[PDB]
């Protein structure tokens, strides 16, 4: 079972096949456009500073 | 016009001086209390000295 359990941990296409159930995706846009969220904002002080 | 140019683009070093914002600010928090203790607020250099 112990090594069962290894090669499906190693198994890429089986985490993604199995276990699948949890919303945690849709949480991981929420924080990933972050980086979107601060470029743009700084770029838009950038035309307040300019204009 | 030239009102715009002063709060926007005024072409000169002088436009969107951080200090000329501060000097509202601090006449905004006198309008806002007659009493010292919300001008005592924010910090400004006060000056005093012998007669």
């Amino acid at each position: 079972v112990k090594e069962v359990l290894e090669d499906f941990a190693e198994d890429g296409e089986k985490k993604i096949k199995l276990l699948t159930g949890k919303r945690v995706q849709l949480a991981e846009d929420l924080k990933k456009v972050r980086e979107i969220q601060e470029k743009l904002d700084a770029f838009i002080e950038a035309l307040h500073q300019e204009k | 016009v030239l009102q715009k140019d002063d709060k926007g683009i005024h072409h000169r070093k002088l436009k969107k001086s951080l200090i000329d914002m501060y000097s509202e600010v601090l006449d905004v928090l006198s309008d806002y209390d007659a009493s010292y203790n919300t001008q005592d607020h924010l910090p400004r250099v006060v000056v005093v000295g012998d007669q």
